């Protein structure tokens, strides 16, 4: 998310037994990053 | 005639006066955006009680 | 900068010989270069100078419309043309390099240049 300019980045790892969707069930993410660029993002995309 | 290159070069000889001497010169302009503000004092700390 | 001067030799009055010098370094983009000469017993004359960046040239009395200098930019290279040599031309020929960046190319025919090369020998029959 990018608000007040602070790009923050949370994440969270978690072993899983599924294929198909996300697990159901519950887990929280801890941050990681925050940014702070001031930068104007609409758009994004990945990379593999 | 009337037509200038715009530029010249400076005499800085060891024994030059002090107002020909060379001077190094750096100007810090400060700025504040519509973003986070990045550039900040030490802050100094104390110790703990 | 170094300078390594080229091209001197014996020519017959009337010919035209062509001089090399090679300029490295900080070849500055708004220096100039000019050759000077000194004859035996005589004291160093200034001769013709060129700017580096446009190529506009600024002679000595002694030698205008005679001699042409000219520069090779992505060479690093001047040159000098001397056509309808005269005896009074015997002299060696030194190529200097102007850092001081003049706005008035005449002032070079008399501006004390920085670096000289070593000289080459022009002797005119
Ligand atoms: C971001 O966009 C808004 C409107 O799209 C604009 O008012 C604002 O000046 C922009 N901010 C930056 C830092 O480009």
């Amino acid at each position: 998310k990018n608000i007040d300019g602070y790009f923050k980045i949370y994440s969270k790892h978690t072993p899983i037994n599924l294929v198909r969707d996300l697990p159901q069930g519950f887990s929280a993410l801890e941050p990681l990053v925050d940014l702070p660029i001031g930068i104007n993002i609409t758009r994004f995309q990945t990379l593999l | 005639f009337n037509c200038y290159f715009p530029l010249q070069s400076y005499g800085f000889q060891p024994t030059n006066g002090v107002g020909y001497q060379p001077y190094r010169v750096v100007v810090l302009s400060f700025e504040l955006l519509h973003a986070p503000a990045t550039v900040c004092g030490p802050k100094k700390s104390t110790n703990l009680v | 900068v170094q300078l390594v001067e080229s091209g001197g030799g014996l020519m017959q009055a009337g010919g035209s010989l062509r001089l090399s010098c090679a300029v490295s370094g900080r070849t500055f983009s708004t220096a100039a270069m000019g050759w000077f000469r000194q004859a035996p017993g005589k004291e160093r004359e200034f001769v013709a100078a060129i700017r580096w960046s446009g190529g506009s040239a600024y002679y000595a009395d002694s030698v205008k419309g005679r001699f042409t200098i000219s520069r090779d930019k992505a060479k690093n290279t001047v040159y000098l043309q001397m056509n309808s040599l005269k005896y009074e031309d015997t002299a060696v020929y030194y190529c200097a390099s102007y850092q001081a960046t003049r706005s008035l190319l005449s002032d070079y025919a008399t501006w004390p240049y920085d670096y000289w090369g070593q000289g080459t020998q022009v002797t005119v029959s």
